[PDB]
């Protein structure tokens, strides 16, 4: 019965879930976690990954 | 002979940084376990707050 | 080349890289300045000349 309202809720919630899931992607760098990239490289070579 | 032909001794420390119980932990010493409060924790080399 | 497992111990890479005896010392993917405070699951040492 309430498909339009449910569809709005689903679209907004999926968009947030994808926004959160992008945080696990390295994007070409050593690792997704910024703290480990800082804690396993010196500042000069960390800045390029960051 | 010239250094270009001289022998160099070589050792490769291949640091396998893996998610597993770690063995070689470095010199830094521990600190007493803290709980229920905000602390810059550091377990096995993972820096966290 | 022989492979010697390094595990079940504590290490100090500061003396290893500080010593002037090593005319060549190159680290890849980790910077030596902070090797002291990060732990590792296993370290492999391969010796060859």
């Amino acid at each position: 019965a309430l498909g339009k309202l449910q569809d709005v809720v689903n679209q907004n919630a999926q968009a947030l879930n994808t926004l959160v899931k992008q945080l696990s992607s390295n994007f070409g760098a050593i690792s997704s976690v910024l703290n480990d990239i800082l804690s396993r490289l010196d500042p000069p070579e960390a800045e390029v990954q960051i | 002979n010239g250094v270009g032909y001289q022998p160099y001794r070589v050792v490769v420390l291949s640091f396998e940084l893996l998610h597993a119980p770690a063995t070689v932990c470095g010199p830094k010493k521990s600190t007493n376990l803290v709980k229920n409060k905000c602390v810059n924790f550091n377990f096995n080399g993972l820096t966290g707050t | 080349w022989n492979r010697k497992r390094i595990s079940n111990c504590v290490a100090d890479y500061s003396v290893l890289y500080n010593s002037a005896s090593f005319s060549t010392f190159k680290c890849y993917g980790v910077s030596p300045t902070k090797l002291n405070d990060l732990c590792f699951t296993n370290v492999y040492a391969d010796s060859f000349v």
